[PDB]
C-alpha cells in the first residue's frame, strides 16, 4: 500500500499591512 | 507586472510542478478579472496538468494547516495573493 | 558634526541590520536543512516500521 | 466576542459535517480571533469526523476554487471570512 506524507509546510500567514 | 513568484520561505515541491503551479496561477489571473473565475482557470489548468483534482488557495489573507504530501505542497505568497496550495493525492 | 554622526549612526544600525541579517539568515537555513533532514528520515523510514 | 455565526450561503457538503465544523469554529472564535487557527481547528475537526484528509481555509481577500470531495467541502462564512472547508478526498 502507500501512506499519507504528514510533511506539513508551517508557515504564518499574516494579513495585507 | 502581476508576478505570482516566490521567494525560498516556505516551498516544498517538484521545481517543475511548482512553476507550473506558479505560471498556471499566474495565467488564470492574467486571464480572468475575477477572483474566482480566475480560480476557476488555475483548477482547469491544474486538473489537466496535475490531473483531477488540484486546487490552489491564493488570496491577500488566507491560511492552511492539512496534511501537505511531498514533493506537491506549498506555502508561499504569490504576489499580493498568499500561494498556499499543497496536493495530496 | 551631528548630522555627520547621525547618517554614521543610520549606516552603524544598516551594516548592524545588514551582518545580522547574514547571521540570521545562516542560522534560518542551517535549522531548515536540519528541519528537512529529520522530516526526510522520518519520511524515508518510519519511526513504526 | 466575535459573532461567529456560520451563515452558509452556499452548503455543498454534509449536514452534520457543517453543523460540527461551525460549533468549532464557533468555539474557536469564543477562544480567540486568530482566523487561522479556526480555519486549522475546523480542518482537524473535519478531518477527525470525516476521515484524512480535509483541509480549511480562513481569509479575507482570497479567490480559491474547490477540489474536494463530495459532501465534505463545507464553504460556512462566520460574518464574511468564508471558512471553505474543502475536504480534497
Amino acid at each position: 500500500p502507500r501512506e499519507i506524507v504528514t510533511y506539513t509546510k508551517e508557515t504564518q500567514t499574516p494579513v495585507m499591512a | 507586472m502581476c508576478d505570482r513568484k516566490a521567494v525560498i520561505k516556505n516551498a516544498d515541491m517538484s521545481e517543475e510542478m511548482q512553476q507550473d503551479s506558479v505560471e498556471c496561477a499566474t495565467q488564470a489571473l492574467e486571464k480572468y478579472n475575477i477572483e474566482k473565475d480566475i480560480a476557476a482557470h488555475i483548477k482547469k489548468e491544474f486538473d489537466k496538468k496535475y490531473n483531477p483534482t488540484w486546487h490552489c488557495i491564493v488570496g491577500r489573507n488566507f491560511g492552511s494547516y492539512v496534511t501537505h504530501e511531498t514533493k506537491h505542497f506549498i506555502y508561499f505568497y504569490l504576489g499580493q495573493v498568499a500561494i498556499l496550495l499543497f496536493k495530496s493525492g | 558634526v551631528q548630522s555627520k554622526v547621525n547618517l554614521k549612526y543610520d549606516s552603524w544600525h544598516k551594516e548592524v541590520l545588514s551582518k545580522f541579517g547574514q547571521m540570521l539568515g545562516s542560522n534560518m537555513t542551517e535549522f531548515h536543512s536540519q528541519i528537512s533532514k529529520s522530516r526526510q528520515e522520518l519520511e524515508q523510514h518510519s519511526v513504526d516500521t
